[PDB]
């Protein structure tokens, strides 16, 4: 009816002599202690540690009272980790004299905890004495592989202080030559490491975020041009923003100095461009279009010609490339006219004007897309997803040249239409055609990215596609499992096409028949029941088993019930939850994507449009003046919105009235 | 006189009378100045939120006078510490005091932890084992009282002091008998059509049969109780409740459908095949009033799931979202009106329901309307071939295409996901609440069962300065601790 | 059954000359049944894999809710089949007189839709996915007061079915995500440990 | 809402380009149909995907299923080519019907949460106004 | 402001209401609908309509 | 009184102090703790919050191992990973899915397939 | 058992120490700060 209580782990409790010592540490009694050691020394205890742990240079340490722990490290009292202990209340007096159980891992080292700490003052006192931290494998080595087996997790704790303590802003910045692309670097390799090691993911994308912004913080202290073009000029033409590109460095491109100039040097040949009416920049834009081949043919004829530097500005080179796609898209919306063509029962049919005038954009395309890519390598092109479309569209056009060749060559009379088989070539030709058009069409969506008011809405919505794959799946094996059974139920009562009227078998017909008589048809009309065109009476059968029906119409209900209740609305709750989440960072996603577009147009290997293209030390000392005076900005910034503490100030008044006593 | 002061300056007027009611909801001044420093919450809290209604342009300021005296007197019963005190309280007249909370609308006062435990107690009376019994031992004890409710209700009649006479005096089995007696009436309706003889639907004069007789002394009875509840409490009361409403619109289509039915047998009697009846015969109005009623006597049971802790919330939170669904009937109503009157003057210069649909639905106002009301739900209820002329009408045929594609995206695509927006909004503030407002509901409608004025099930219901002191000394110990 | 059914019958037999209960129909409509459940078993998988797992966790613990729903739809759909059946049970018709000899809604002429309870709950269970037209409220014998009455309760019971709960079971669902988004991976690491 | 009608508007334009590309080879006359009627406004259906006119409309009216599925159906019986628009058209479906909807409603959704906090000041400014 | 004069006082400063004039042709939103402002033109909207 | 009792009776120093056991003893003190909710709706709140309490606690001092040796002897200790087995039927799910249980978990099931990641 | 015991003796010790730490050392420092300068000075 009691629970007694009892301490079940004992430890060894302290003298009354060492309890009296320890309560003269904590009071900061000088003569008490004094008198206390003299007569240790005298009887022949400091050494003493609580239950706790703390020992009395712990508590000198903690009471931040320097005067007894320099009498006491004068009496060669034990040290242990004291320092480790002193530099994390970041106090320098104490590390200066120090210098001059655990409540850690024993794979620390006082530099490891100053970087962890992130104290300017004591991390700059620490390197002076020639300090060094190992460097981390990238690993297949006999070391890490002993050391992975024989505790793993040690080895990890150590590799995650070690990445920790490399990643300070304040060590980067005191201990590297080049801080921006140490930033760069080791954000880059942080990123990596959260993939591999799944288990600690957090912490190495808290590391990896830490640099980004230590790298873009580092940015904000330019104030002048010409230093912003020295920083992003160097070279180890815009070198390191190229290189800030090639790691995601979003932050650091979207600064708004870096857009100012990316900016000015668009707008080349345009001043005053943002200052411009509306109606002024529509007609400006529509009348380049419209000149765009007398532009491409004076280039060909005199590029010194002023005509023909026109077009090396990038914003005229975006025009014209663009008034060339809409004149190709046009072009192929009007072969569909039945005006240019006459007949239709022709077995191969020679090219029609239309068919001529689009073969040179045909070429143009397939050669640049060719040229492009081996230039820039296999990686690079399947990075960005709108290479692969191109790549798509190019075979299909390809596929159909070929397809057409061959109906010329092969046939040469002319028959009725219904006449001919199934797998006919133009028949072939004339669907990849319509295909490829489908495809050429969608690609106008990634002229978005250019536009302020289009651009941050179309990123928004190509980051939402990740998703829908990932509910795909799950749909996918829902409707394999309803297609084989309602396969299953229903094959025993398969027609013919001549019982049926019209003779006309299949669910694509006025009166739909055989809708679960196969696996193929099974999953076309559980395909088309989303969209609910698929007729009730389906799940009926001639021979008319009222089990049999019932089963089946339970069968496609529960099917339905599943499809359209459950899962749109999960995907509907889904979709809602991630737009909120990218939508607080749209802006500098649209930003990076637009400078990526932008840098495309500055170079000058390609500029004719499709159907036309057919036919260093002074400069480190430079850098590393300007790099100076940015850390020194940065290091006084920090201190004054974080490092500012009421609190602190409140002892310093307190120290003040002791100051004026005395006087 | 007030009046001549608002004329000369009512900035300061309004200003100064803030002021004054400010100062009367501290806290502090009514535990130092009142003697019953509960009733006063209560009180000024009701006067306060009448007067931001009044006061547009002061709503907030109001508002938050309000809502600080609710939180004061809910603070004060939480000090509480044994049942005997809680007893005192809760009990005290100027349970008046938990009655006096409900009629004043303080929610957070009924979702205390004290007031909670109270009517726990109450709730089960001298059945308290009950909570101790498992789930599989509840369920048999529920089953067993409310398939035997004929017996208890007549031992109660004859012997009311005996054994079984008492178990109807405890709330719980009272909700039960009544919850049971209500599910043998709606067996009853399912039943009429199931022993309704073959013979009598070419019969044009029908007599009652024993199940009609039945059904009647049913709707007596529950009829009966609504005068009771109705005169016991007001008007304003009583209509307040949705539950109360729908039983008065049911109770008047039952007794038209039986006033009609006396009157055809003495009138019309004649025997003829259903298919050569007038349209408006009173035997076929008769069957249509009873079709409709028996569609709000199954919608009353959803004051039933109030009792369960798992679909009580739920079936709450979506009673609140019924208010936003009122405000788009207003902006949609004046769309379809639009419509229709331009759709009808297209087409009657020159329906649905039959299985060929055609474009006779626009020759009238009434047809217009139905046809644009089956386009909401995008099911394809009607199809194009609808907006055709039947002679030819090219020109006319296309215009009247492109108004109805109008219609459909300004109704379906953006009223349609305009409504889900403010769903979603509106929600999420109403889940914050969810418990506080389910709670109070709960015990709203459990008071309703502690007053022994309505004991019997509807059938059986037609068949004929002591305590000051007490209260003194407990308000100034809870006034004590609090300041504490 | 397949067992019975070989035992029992050692005939051929055209097969539209069956009856109902025959037990070869009904061993085939549980082996479909059967089928269908074996392919479903195929999502329990998904917890180890750490793109489709916490993805399969959270719809996973969406499903309590949606019951809840259920019952009060329920509750809705029974009032509703109630007083249809109520109201349209007089006018039932014999197969015979049909066209085809239909009777029911499964035919491409729909009939007899609310003649009985069970088929009343059918019509209006088919009736949320649009594939009930709206001719099944006709009257033979043309009496304009019953069929109104009809029309009119089709239309309450679809706004109420189609325009309120859907669209209040959608911002249900929505809220419901949000919370259970925060969890994720540690009921998914529980389960594949597990 | 308009700055969604313009993507809509372009993927509806390509779809109908393809399809007429597709279809156009078939097409019948009015007095070849039974009532001589020709579109998709008839008793039944027919040369839905004809013309670019035309399959702009077919395309339009799909979005609320009023478009029959018998309409990629040809007189010649040419499998290959049936099946080939019937899954341009179900493509079509899918991207209109389950992934442009349901991205309007979150942006809707997510644009109503920001403006619904200031509601009462502006609709206090049009009625001064 | 602490009384109705200064708020006429301000409300009707010309350099008829022209401040508030001023205000809406600024889309000043925030000090147009202050409640001492709204309470001034509800009471010149419902002139000869007390206790509305 | 009820209440006072189990709350003071879930106080993680009273439980170091005190138990032979502490992480088995704030396994079973959660899972009662959780069970009592329900029966007692008034106080349904003040339960949750002390289970909550008594299972961080449990995750919190298994976050304090330093070595895989102590992990193992803590992971396998039987009144095989007996331990492991015992949270997972009293759903300790933030104590089963700390990073270093994981990792160990890990070690085992790709047994045969060193450096998969 | 005894290496069990062991291992959950080092485990609480290590608990305790980092509670402690957000608990107390704010508070000491304000305590000794305030503390020490209003009775030195008043034995000086
Ligand atoms: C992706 C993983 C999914 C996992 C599972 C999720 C939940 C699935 C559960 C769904 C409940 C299904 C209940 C049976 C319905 C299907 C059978 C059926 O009726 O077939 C027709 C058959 C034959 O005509 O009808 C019947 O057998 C009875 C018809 C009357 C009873 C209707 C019951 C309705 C239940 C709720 C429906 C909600 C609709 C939306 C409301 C807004
Ligand atoms: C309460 C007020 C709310 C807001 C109201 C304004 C909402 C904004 C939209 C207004 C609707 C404008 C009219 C659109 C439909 C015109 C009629 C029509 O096409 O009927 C077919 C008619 C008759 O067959 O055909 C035509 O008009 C021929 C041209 C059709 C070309 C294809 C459709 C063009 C793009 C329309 C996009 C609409 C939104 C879809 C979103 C998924
Ligand atoms: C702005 C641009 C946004 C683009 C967003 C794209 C998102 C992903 C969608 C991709 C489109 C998929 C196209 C292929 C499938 C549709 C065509 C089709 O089935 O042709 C029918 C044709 C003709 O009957 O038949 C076939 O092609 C064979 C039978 C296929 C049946 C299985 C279909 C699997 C995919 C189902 C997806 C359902 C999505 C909604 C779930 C609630
Ligand atoms: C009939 C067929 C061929 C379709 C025709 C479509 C074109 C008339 C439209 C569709 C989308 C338009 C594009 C949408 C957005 C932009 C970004 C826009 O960005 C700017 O440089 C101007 C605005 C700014 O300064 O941010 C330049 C035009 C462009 C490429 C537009 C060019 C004209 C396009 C291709
Ligand atoms: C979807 C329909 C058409 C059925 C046909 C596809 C199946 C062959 C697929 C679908 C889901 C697959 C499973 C999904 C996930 C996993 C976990 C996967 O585990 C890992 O290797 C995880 C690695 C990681 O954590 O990234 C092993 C295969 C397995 C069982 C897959 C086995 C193959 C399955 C059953
Ligand atoms: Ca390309
Ligand atoms: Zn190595």
């Amino acid at each position: 009816d009691r629970i007694p209580l009892q301490i079940v782990r004992a430890e060894t409790e302290l003298s009354a002599e060492e309890k009296a010592f320890l309560n003269a540490v904590e009071k900061g009694d000088y003569a008490t202690v004094k008198q206390a050691l003299q007569e240790a020394e005298i009887y022949y205890n400091i050494n003493c540690m609580d239950p706790l742990g703390r020992s009395a240079l712990l508590i000198a340490i903690e009471n931040e009272n320097l005067e007894i722990m320099e009498l006491l490290l004068n009496h060669s009292v034990y040290v242990g980790d004291a320092l480790l202990y002193a530099i994390r209340k970041e106090v320098v007096g104490a590390v200066e004299l120090l210098l001059s159980f655990s409540e850690f891992t024993p794979d620390i080292t006082p530099i490891m905890l100053a970087a962890h700490t992130n104290n300017y003052e004591i991390i700059k006192l620490l390197v002076q004495k020639r300090v060094t931290i190992p460097r981390p494998h990238q690993c297949n080595c006999v070391e890490c592989v002993s050391s992975s087996e024989v505790d793993s997790l040690r080895h990890s704790r150590s590799r995650l202080n070690i990445y920790k303590a490399l990643a300070s802003p304040s060590l980067i910045a005191l201990s590297s030559e080049d801080p921006i692309l140490t930033a760069f670097r080791l954000g880059w390799e942080l990123k990596e490491l959260s993939k591999v090691e799944n288990e600690f993911k957090a912490e190495y994308e808290e590391l990896s975020q830490q640099c980004k912004l230590f790298a873009k913080d580092l940015l904000d202290q330019a104030r002048s041009s010409r230093e912003l073009e020295i920083i992003l000029n160097h070279r180890d033409d815009l070198a390191k923003l190229k290189v800030a590109i090639k790691y995601h460095q979003k932050e650091f491109v979207a600064q708004p100095n870096c857009q100012q100039l990316l900016a000015t040097l668009w707008y080349d040949g345009f001043p005053g461009w943002r200052r411009k009416h509306w109606v002024v920049k529509l007609l400006t834009c529509m009348t380049i279009g419209f000149l765009f081949p007398m532009l491409s043919i004076a280039y060909l004829i005199s590029p010194r010609s002023n005509l023909g530097l026109f077009i090396k500005k990038p914003f005229i080179k975006f025009i014209c490339h663009t008034a060339s796609y809409l004149t190709f898209l046009f072009m192929l919306l009007l072969a569909s006219q039945h005006i240019v063509r006459t007949d239709l029962h022709v077995q191969g049919p020679p090219p029609t004007v239309v068919e001529w005038m689009i073969l040179p954009w045909v070429l143009g395309f397939i050669w640049g897309e060719i040229k492009e890519m081996w230039d820039g390598g296999f990686t690079e092109y399947i990075h960005d997803w709108w290479n692969l479309m191109d790549f798509a569209m190019n075979s299909l056009y390809l596929a159909t040249i070929s397809l057409k060749i061959v109906a010329y060559v092969k046939y040469n009379g002319s028959r009725p239409r219904e006449e001919w088989e199934m797998w006919h070539p133009t028949l072939i030709a004339e669907a990849l055609f319509a295909i490829s058009n489908i495809l050429s069409s969608l690609r106008l969506i990634s002229l978005f990215t250019a536009n302020s008011h289009l651009g941050p809405l179309q990123i928004s919505l190509g980051r939402m596609l990740l998703d829908i794959l990932k509910f795909l799946f799950i749909y996918c094996l829902v409707l394999l499992a309803f297609a084989n059974g309602l396969n299953q139920l229903y094959f025993y009562y398969e027609t013919r096409a001549i019982d049926e009227p019209n003779n006309c078998k299949g669910i694509r017909c006025e009166k739909q028949n055989n809708a679960f008589s196969t696996l193929f048809e099974t999953l076309q009309s559980l395909f088309w029941s989303v969209f609910g065109l698929l007729n009730l009476y389906v799940t009926n059968v001639k021979a008319r088993h009222e089990f049999t029906e019932f089963v089946g119409a339970t069968m496609f209900g529960t099917y339905n019930v599943i499809s359209l209740v459950v899962l749109l609305n999960m995907l509907i709750a889904m979709m809602n939850n991630s737009y909120q989440l990218i939508a607080d960072h749209a802006d500098i996603e649209w930003k990076f994507a637009r400078t990526k577009l932008w840098m495309s147009y500055f170079d000058e290997g390609g500029t004719l449009p499709p159907p036309f293209n057919i036919i260093s030390l002074i400069q480190n000392q430079h850098y590393q003046e300007v790099i100076r005076n940015l850390v020194k900005r940065y290091v006084a910034a920090m201190i004054r919105n974080s490092k500012t503490h009421e609190g602190l100030t409140e002892e310093n008044f307190k120290e003040l009235k002791q100051d004026i006593s005395s006087f | 006189l007030c009046s001549a002061k608002n004329k000369k300056d009512s900035l300061r007027h309004s200003r100064f009378r803030l002021d004054i009611y400010r100062c009367l909801a501290s806290p502090a001044l009514i535990m130092l100045t009142e003697e019953d420093p509960i009733l006063r919450a209560f009180e000024l809290s009701a006067d306060l939120k009448e007067l931001s209604l009044v006061e547009v342009e002061f709503r907030n300021d109001y508002e938050e006078l309000a809502r600080q005296c609710k939180m004061f007197a809910k603070d004060l019963l939480a000090q509480a510490r044994n049942s005997r005190e809680l007893e005192v309280i809760l009990n005290h007249t100027s349970l008046s005091r938990l009655k006096l909370a409900i009629k004043y609308n303080q929610k957070e006062f009924v979702s205390q932890s004290n007031c909670q435990q109270f009517l726990n107690t109450v709730w089960f009376g001298q059945m308290s084992g009950y909570r101790r019994k498992p789930t599989c031992k509840k369920i048999m004890t529920v089953l067993t009282v409310g398939i035997f409710w004929p017996v208890l209700s007549l031992c109660y009649l004859i012997a009311p002091k005996s054994q079984f006479g008492r178990i109807i005096h405890t709330p719980f089995m009272k909700f039960i008998i009544h919850g049971a007696s209500y599910f043998t009436f709606l067996l009853l309706l399912n039943l009429y059509s199931l022993v309704y003889n073959e013979d009598k639907k070419n019969t044009m004069g029908p007599a009652l049969e024993r199940i009609d007789y039945l059904l009647i002394l049913w709707i007596i009875g529950m009829i009966w109780s609504d005068i009771k509840r109705l005169w016991y409490e007001g008007l304003e009361d009583f209509l307040e409740e949705s539950r109360n409403q729908l039983s008065f619109v049911m109770n008047s289509l039952y007794l038209a459908t039986f006033a009609l039915k006396v009157v055809a047998h003495n009138k019309f009697h004649d025997f003829a095949d259903r298919k050569d009846w007038d349209a408006f015969h009173p035997t076929l109005v008769a069957e249509g009033l009873f079709a409709f009623a028996n569609v709000l006597s199954y919608l009353r049971l959803f004051f039933m799931y109030t009792t369960s802790s798992i679909l009580g919330p739920l079936q709450i939170s979506m009673g609140q979202m019924l208010q936003d669904f009122g405000k788009f009937l207003g902006m949609f109503l004046l769309v379809l009106f639009s419509f229709t009157i331009g759709l009808t003057q297209l087409y009657d210069k020159g329906g649905i329901f039959c299985e060929q649909q055609s474009n006779d639905t626009f020759h009238s106002f009434i047809g217009t309307c139905f046809a644009l009301f089956w386009y909401i739900f995008s099911l394809a209820h009607v199809a194009i071939f609808v907006t055709r002329f039947s002679y030819g009408e090219e020109l006319q045929s296309f215009v009247g295409a492109v108004i109805v594609g109008t219609y459909n995206v300004v109704v379906v695509i953006v009223l349609t996901k305009l409504l889900v927006a403010m769903l979603h909004k509106s929600f999420q503030l109403i889940a914050n609440h969810e418990d506080k407002e389910w709670k109070f509901a709960r015990a709203k409608l459990w008071l309703s069962y502690f007053d022994d004025k309505c004991t019997l099930p509807p059938p059986f219901n037609i068949i004929p300065q002591k305590r000051d002191e007490n209260y003194q000394k407990v308000m100034c110990c809870l006034v004590h601790r609090y300041l504490t």
